[PDB]
């Protein structure tokens, strides 16, 4: 698990997602919650999908006691095996290896997300 | 005390045009044929607003309340908070400030508290998407209007924050001799203390009426709940057609009634939008007195503006008869050469106007 | 006149529980299987109103003699007193541990 040492980059991904205040955002691979906290301030709901129970516990702790805590839902486990709710937009920061199955899961999701902004490898 | 106007008509307009000119006025016989003759409460409350932004202005009210004397001082401004009385909305108080907004000694950071919408006067959405765009075209760049708390009648409790930072020497000389082509229709639907479903219902009605027109139609769905929503429930929609190339916006608005159908009101305002556009040329009928003034108090030069005869009503002439009694500026009107419509070009030599108050 | 026939039917999507008409003959409230109360205009059935947030279906609906307050008691252990003017509530009220079947009013005042 790696972290984005660039704090002036997450902002550009969030911009390209073109958030509406009514949006439900699916965040897959929230990590330490660097993007999550920013997404919560701009969207109606953030459904964060995380495999690691340690990261999920830390993510709950990071938003704890903040005014936007109640707009976070954390779905724990493998996103591939997750029945995904409705979401308007998606942001991804999950491992590159999943990226391949994950794209076709997003495409085949019943009602497809209007837009998605995903971090992959240079070749993929 | 040298220019005299009769009647309470366009009362906040006549204080503005005396203030920019610096020509003293005396408005007598205000509502003299009434069981409660004289000024109202808010017209007195508005005279407290001009005093707070201008140092040196002398305001005198006779003890019958029908005669108001006003020798204007220079626009100082600064930052202050005005309390708006519950008769008229906060937006109504905001409109006169916009005319004197680019000319103050300091920045206007004026905090308004009160009811934030009504049937007659301008909502917050209408001022932001209608009055502000016109200001930007002239040359008022860093101008804004923030919403802190939104109110609704009859209790209100809402707050807007007028912040104007561009302090320019004159409005630039505008030339708009072309009817702007509408690119997109954008409207904002708001609601306080009520069901989120009603806002969705309002959007459905507006889209159905506008489905025939071929253009991108996006209505922002804004829902307010909690203390920020306001003391009394209510809702409203404001729709804005806009042209990207010339930055020209046309709008129409209304609020919800005591028992109104939200399908009807979403359908009504979109009809009132297209009815406004059908009478329009390069402005709206409610954006035209903001732009007529800015050609007058623009610098010593001919401006041009393509306007339509449907805009020209009884109300439009009383605007041009308040300017001639103050600034003595005839507004020349020439026909256009397009034989399909009755547009006329309003050409004005601007009176040479400056900033008395801005420091160098 | 004494026999019964129908004027109209209302095609809905849920398991209807209580329907009450206003004594002012203006408002017709309807409970559904969802956590929803639909109040209809009497004369032309225009869908005046909808309510949310109850989590369990409404077991009895009241409105006042003068159509000012709605009470929609449901099996979710609480009473949510809706103001009839603007479709908001004035106050929700947790009471009656098990589930609340029937609520009725006094015609004199709001008690």
């Amino acid at each position: 698990q790696h972290i984005l040492k660039n704090p002036l980059v997450a902002q550009g991904i969030v911009d390209k997602a073109q958030i509406r205040p009514s949006d439900v955002v699916l965040e897959v691979g929230p990590g330490t919650g660097n993007l999550t906290v920013r997404i919560l301030e701009q969207a109606k709901n953030v459904v964060a999908v995380e495999m690691d129970p340690r990261m999920a516990a830390e993510l709950t702790k990071r938003v704890r006691g903040t005014p936007v805590e109640k707009k976070l839902e954390i779905m724990l486990g493998d996103f591939m095996k997750t029945e995904l709710p409705y979401f308007d937009i998606c942001i991804s920061n999950t491992p590159y290896q999943i990226s391949s199955p994950l794209v076709f899961k997003l495409i085949n999701q019943p009602r497809p997300p209007r837009v998605s902004i995903l971090m992959f490898q240079r070749e993929f | 005390k040298y220019t005299t106007f009769q009647g309470s008509q366009n009362f906040r307009l006549r204080i503005v045009l005396a203030t920019l000119s610096g020509k003293p006025i005396k408005i007598e016989k205000i509502r003299s044929g009434d069981l409660n003759p004289g000024l109202k409460d808010y017209e007195v409350s508005f005279l407290r607003l001009i005093e707070s932004v201008t140092n040196g202005s002398v305001i005198e009210i006779s003890y019958t309340g029908t005669t108001v004397i006003y020798r204007p001082g220079i626009i100082v401004g600064g930052a202050s908070t005005h309390i708006c009385p519950s008769s008229k909305p906060v937006g109504y108080f905001v409109e006169p400030m916009l005319y004197l907004a680019p000319f103050s000694k300091k920045k206007f950071s004026i905090l308004f508290k009160g009811i934030t919408a009504s049937h007659n006067d301008a909502g917050i959405e209408a001022i932001k998407w209608g009055l502000m765009p016109v200001m930007e075209k002239f040359g008022v760049r860093e101008c804004a209007l923030h919403t802190l708390k939104r109110g609704s009648p009859p209790l209100g409790g809402g707050e807007v924050h007028l912040v104007v930072d561009s302090l320019i020497a004159q409005p630039i000389t505008m030339h708009e001799i072309d009817r702007p082509i509408i690119s997109s229709i954008t409207g904002v639907a708001y609601s306080t203390r009520v069901s989120p479903s009603l806002v969705n219902r309002m959007i459905d009605g507006a889209k159905k009426v506008l489905k025939n027109l071929q253009c991108e139609v996006n209505i922002t769905a804004d829902v307010w709940r909690g203390e920020n929503s306001g003391k009394s429930p209510g809702w409203g929609i404001t729709l804005v057609a806009q042209s990207k190339q010339k930055g020209w916006s046309y709008f129409a608005e209304d609020i919800g009634d005591a028992g109104s159908i939200p399908e009807e009101l979403g359908e009504k305002v979109a009809c009132q939008l297209l009815e406004e556009i059908s009478k329009s040329a390069a402005v709206g009928r409610n954006q035209l007195p903001l732009a007529i003034v800015y050609m007058v108090i623009g610098k010593e030069d001919i401006g041009r503006l393509r306007i339509n005869k449907e805009q020209i009503d009884e109300r439009f002439i009383i605007l041009l008869r308040d300017i001639k009694k103050i600034f003595n500026t005839e507004v020349f009107l020439k026909p256009v050469d397009e034989a399909d419509n009755e547009d006329m070009i309003a050409t004005i030599k601007g009176i040479g106007f400056t900033n008395t108050s801005k420091k160098i | 006149v004494l026999k019964l026939h129908h004027d109209t039917t209302l095609e809905l999507t849920d398991d209807i529980l209580c329907v009450r008409v206003s004594p002012d003959d203006r408002y017709l409230a309807i409970s559904l299987l969802d956590n929803t109360v639909k109040v209809f205009f009497l004369d032309s059935m225009k869908f005046y109103l909808s309510l949310y947030g109850h989590k369990l279906p409404v077991l009895s609906i009241d409105i006042s003699f003068d159509s000012k307050m709605i009470i929609t008691s449901s099996a979710d252990k609480n009473i949510k007193i809706w103001g009839l003017d603007f479709g908001d509530c004035h106050k929700s009220l947790f009471a009656h541990q098990d589930s609340i079947m029937n609520v009725k009013f006094l015609p004199q005042s709001h008690n």
